[PDB]
């Protein structure tokens, strides 16, 4: 569904 | 470290639009550039939110929800502040290489799109809003809407939100006062916060129209396409509770 936002929140910064 | 100083240090860096001012202006060109710029501001907004004390403690679904509801509120508020700091006119300072000047506002449909954001900028100026008050208000804008049935971590959310309402209180007091003048200021700043819902509703009407009408050839980057796609059904099904300070 909201793949990109989910990735950005889940990934390490 | 104070809570407001933790909000200060995570302030996103200024992004450039990549706007070639040698080539002439057009509304479509400015709109297209602002949409591409907007996606980059929103990728940076995710990084920013993750560093807000308390935010990462909410359920991942609530993190997603809050960013998707508040995206335009955050952007118009950040832009209003950036515009109030650089002007002294006032103009819309989207990027150092893309300011919506006097001439640009005479382009077809530009003014109608700009006026609501100009109201935000003119209000921060009129109220002489400080750096610390703005930082507290901006985080509060991220926490300005919840779903109809609330969040997964609603109890924690309400605690985090109270903490930032108190944080706004502390910034208002730093300029005392005093002290019915403090009540007057808290009333004014939270009244501007409440007015952001109306500002955003008007911004989303243009945004949703240009996104849905493919014959306009108005491009949105993936980050925004995904936010818009998620938000359009939520609005049509009344799945939004806009939190208000005043009724
Ligand atoms: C003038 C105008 C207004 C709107 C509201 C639209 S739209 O169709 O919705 N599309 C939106 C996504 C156009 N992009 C933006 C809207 C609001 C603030 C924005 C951007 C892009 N960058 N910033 C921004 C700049 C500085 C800052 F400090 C914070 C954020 C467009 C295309 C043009």
């Amino acid at each position: 569904e909201n793949a990109l936002l989910r990735y950005l929140l889940d990934k390490d910064d | 470290p104070t809570l407001v100083s933790l909000l200060e240090v995570i302030e996103p860096e200024v992004l450039y639009a990549g706007y070639d001012s040698s080539v002439p202006d057009s509304t479509w060109r400015i709109m297209t550039t602002l949409n591409m710029l907007g996606g980059r501001q929103m990728i940076a907004a995710v990084k920013w939110a993750k560093a807000i004390p308390g935010f990462r403690n909410l359920h991942l679904d609530d993190q997603m929800t809050l960013l998707q509801y508040s995206w335009m509120s955050l952007m118009a508020f950040a832009l209003g502040w950036r515009s109030y700091r650089q002007s002294s006119a006032n103009l819309l300072c989207f990027a150092p290489d893309l300011i919506i000047n006097e001439q640009r506002m005479t382009l077809p449909d530009m003014y109608d799109q700009c006026k609501h954001m100009l109201y935000v900028s003119s209000e921060l100026h009129r109220l002489q809003v400080s750096y610390e008050e703005y930082l507290c208000m901006k985080t509060l804008l991220l926490l300005s809407s919840v779903p109809k049935d609330g969040l997964k971590s609603q109890e924690l959310f309400d605690e985090i939100r109270m903490t930032y309402i108190k944080e706004l209180g502390k910034a208002i007091v730093k300029r005392e006062g005093n002290s019915s003048q403090n009540w007057q200021r808290f009333y004014q700043l939270t009244k501007l916060l409440d007015s952001m819902h109306e500002v955003v509703e008007n911004l989303l009407n243009y945004c949703f129209q240009t996104f849905l009408d493919k014959t306009m050839s108005i491009e949105f980057p993936e980050m925004l396409a995904e936010i818009i796609t998620n938000q359009i059904p939520k609005y049509s099904n009344g799945n939004i509770k806009k939190l208000l300070f005043h009724q």
